[PDB]
RNA sequence: AAUUAUUCCCCAUGAACGAGGAAUUCCCAGUAAGUGCGGGUCAUAAGCUUGCGUUGAUUAAGUCCCUGCCCUUUGUACACA
RNA sequence: AAUUCUUGGACCGGCGCAAGACGGACCAGAGCGAAAGCAUUUGCCAAGAAUGUUUUCAUUAAUCAAGAACGAAAGUCGGAGGUUCGAAGACGAUCAGAUACCGUCGUAGUUCCGACCAUAAACGAUGCCGACCGGCGAUGCGGCGGCGUUAUUCCCAUGACCCGCCGGGCAGCUUCCGGGAAACCAAAGUCUUUGGGUUCCGGGGGGAGUAUGGUUGCAAAGCUGAAACUUAAAGGAAUUGA
């Protein structure tokens, strides 16, 4: 909780690994090496209703929370590493990614470079569900 | 009775085409029968653009697009309203519908 | 944050669940150039004015 | 029942002399109080910095991997560990109606860095072309892949890593393959897609301290 | 023929009701609503209905969101559907 | 939502390690193959169509009872292996009930080697060989001819485009060829104006691909395959309603 970077106009970049699944949203700030966790606020930590952990609401709450927790330790700006479920499963960022990314940029943190790191296979194992899929 | 001259697929001179998993379900459908769509969206939506445009350190950073290739089974394609039923004569028109703006 | 004055230039069409907005392109009175589309409640004419609490956020051209 | 960021001292990270802007950014560690040591934990960490952030203002689609080989004092001294293109660039290039030629080589520098270089090229549609497809026949693909491998190996093998990274900062290798394969089938999007570091030499200090100016 | 008070008059008696939950009806200009006046029923005879003036607005010039109905395409082994 | 996991630190993030599956995007009404089927690189081995030919043999050919090779998936026996997924089963929900759909586990299996089984909506629901009968635009391979563009800068000459012609192939569009009950099909046409060659096979619906005998297989089952009896329709294409 003491950055030796003079706050003249020198930007201390973290890197937030936004993992937006379709039943949870992880907002997670990390150091520039990618090793040492600074702050990790999940979607279902804020709201205690199991249906809507992966909401634009709970994503926005956790994003504002980490943004306040992150400017305490003295990380000025952030790099974005957005990802979906990936592998066999869906490759679209969940409904929380947009509210999370927006809200923690609304909350005074500056955005560096945005990129996608969804684990896509060159080719994978068999997918969950039958040959006829999920009949519902 | 025979509905479609090509049997609802792009198989002509094979006999077998490796099956593929529907993105919505996980139903195995033939690769050539599957309704394919290519989705190119920005990582941030429309109104969040101006928020992240001015709350970014870099002047004139063209933020990237997410590129997704979606396969659907015929069931999911009709349900999610990607494809619909057509007139008996208007079924024949293969020309993809107009995208201008 | 300053309230800005804008002259409605043209009416486009009506939107909302029960047709209770007017889609209009409103030109700013202060700067001659800046024209953005906004949704307008109440009976609006062409060639009246609006008092915007924010001058930036824009409506979707439906 | 402790503040876990009471005992976390920050650091500066230097990038090697090859790139213009040197101070990459900040780091944190639990400074030593027994068997597990600051330096012992700080060594072996890898960073992925955009070439636009390593130079002044530049290519945003190319990224470089740099590991902390050793820490001098309040200062991590990184060294070249790998290279890769971005998801958005790799996806934007790969499109329909063209042959996508891919080649990989396993080559060794003079100093004991063994690299694996992945190249990728796409067949170019012509200026007056009315045909939609513009594919290459399998022998043409095999010949271009042969020219990819033999250029990627002759470029790296003959000189040391410092000069090889100096070549990777432009795409001098990607230009050379795009020139050689003009006669076989003209390409356009020829990049050295990826570089992986497989085997590294015996870690000396004078080598890196002269690679760091 | 008025007990089980037909209708009307007078003194007396002085109740719940502080604007009404779920829900829900009708309506855009001399219209809503207030306000009274005739016709029908009628020996006795309006808290109904059917007509007439009188005073006279708020909101809207729209939409398919809800509720209904009607089309076109489509599927059908149904045609007392 | 719950069953499951987790302060014997799950999930998330970093650096490595192993394992066994699988080859995304490029990937197309594109290609090859007798059909099943076939997709990372490179090497080795034998095969093959089409094209080119003023080479060679000289009727050696087409189709085929008997007989034979290959034959998805599932399945059985033996050995190796076990990442994912997952018949059986163990639960958790929903439901009037759920022995299902939905969810967490999960043995056989899924993968490899060696023996079997020989069936699929194994489909173009369409045997093979040969000839004749409209047009147009593309496409994949081979050849041939021609302004011009670009690389080998030295451009002879090859490669990438461009414009046409020829032959084989996957398909497409169009029309009063003609046919057909029509849907539709340049073949499903050249059929009362009925005959080019040949193999298999159908005879109202059920009973029934059942019984029985034979044969093949370790088993599952495969191939061949009736009758009594019951019945006036079952069915095909297209139309108008609901
Ligand atoms: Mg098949
Ligand atoms: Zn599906």
């Amino acid at each position: 909780s003491l950055g030796p970077q003079v706050a003249e106009g020198e930007n201390v970049f973290g890197v937030c690994h936004i993992f937006a699944s379709f039943n949870d949203t992880f907002v997670h700030v990390t150091d520039l090496s990618g090793k040492e966790t600074i702050c990790r606020v999940t979607g279902g930590m804020k709201v205690k209703a199991d249906r809507d952990e992966s909401s634009p609401y709970a994503a926005m709450l956790a994003a504002q929370d980490v943004a306040q927790r992150c400017k305490e330790l003295g990380i000025t700006a952030l790099h974005i590493k957005l990802r979906a479920t990936g592998g066999n499963r869906t490759k679209t960022p969940g409904p929380g990614a947009q509210s999370a990314l927006r809200a923690l940029a609304r909350s005074g943190m500056k955005i560096g470079r945005i990129e996608d790191v969804t684990p896509i296979p060159s080719d994978s194992t068999r997918r969950k569900g039958g040959r006829r899929g999920r009949r519902l | 009775t025979k509905k479609r001259r090509n049997n609802g697929r792009a198989k002509k001179g094979r006999g077998h085409v490796q099956p593929i998993r529907c993105t919505n379900c996980a139903r195995c459908v033939p690769k050539d029968k599957a309704i394919k769509k290519f989705v190119i969206r920005n990582i941030v939506e429309a109104a969040a653009v101006r928020d992240i445009s001015e709350v970014s350190v870099f002047d004139a950073y063209v933020l990237p697009k997410l590129y997704v290739k979606l396969h659907y089974c015929v069931s999911c394609a009709i349900h999610s309203k990607v494809v619909r039923n057509r007139s008996r004569e208007a079924r024949k028109d293969r020309t993809p519908p107009p995208r201008f703006r | 944050q300053p309230i800005k004055l804008a002259r409605v230039t043209k009416v486009l069409g009506r939107t909302g669940s029960q047709g209770q907005c007017t889609q209009v392109r409103v030109e700013f009175m202060d700067d001659t150039s800046r024209s953005i589309i906004r949704n307008v409640k109440g009976p609006v004419r062409e060639g009246d004015v609006l008092t915007l609490l924010e001058s930036e956020r824009e409506a979707r051209r439906l | 029942v402790v503040d876990p960021f009471s005992k976390k001292d920050w650091y500066d990270v230097k990038a090697p002399a090859m790139f213009n802007i040197r101070n990459i950014g900040k780091t944190l560690v639990t400074r030593t109080q027994g068997t597990k040591i600051a330096s012992d934990g700080l060594k072996g960490r890898v960073f992925e910095v955009s070439l636009a952030d390593l130079q002044n203002d530049e290519v945003a689609f190319r990224k470089f991997k740099l590991i902390t080989e050793d820490v001098q004092g309040k200062n991590c001294l990184t060294n070249f560990h790998g290279m890769d293109l971005t998801r958005d660039k790799m996806c934007s290039m790969v499109k329909k109606w063209q042959t996508m030629i891919e080649a990989h080589v396993d080559v060794k520098t003079t100093d004991g860095y063994l690299l694996r270089l992945f190249c990728v090229g796409f067949t170019k549609k012509r200026n007056n072309q009315i045909r939609k497809t513009s594919y290459a026949q399998h022998q043409q693909v095999r010949q271009i892949r042969k020219k990819m491998m033999e250029i990627m190996t002759r470029e790296v093998q003959t000189n040391d890593l410092k000069e090889v990274v100096n070549k990777l900062i432009p795409d001098s290798i990607g230009k050379d393959i795009e020139k050689a394969c003009q006669s076989i089938y003209p390409l356009h999007d020829v990049f050295v897609r990826k570089v992986k570091m497989l085997k590294k030499p015996k870690f000396e200090l004078g080598k890196l301290m002269e690679l760091h100016g």
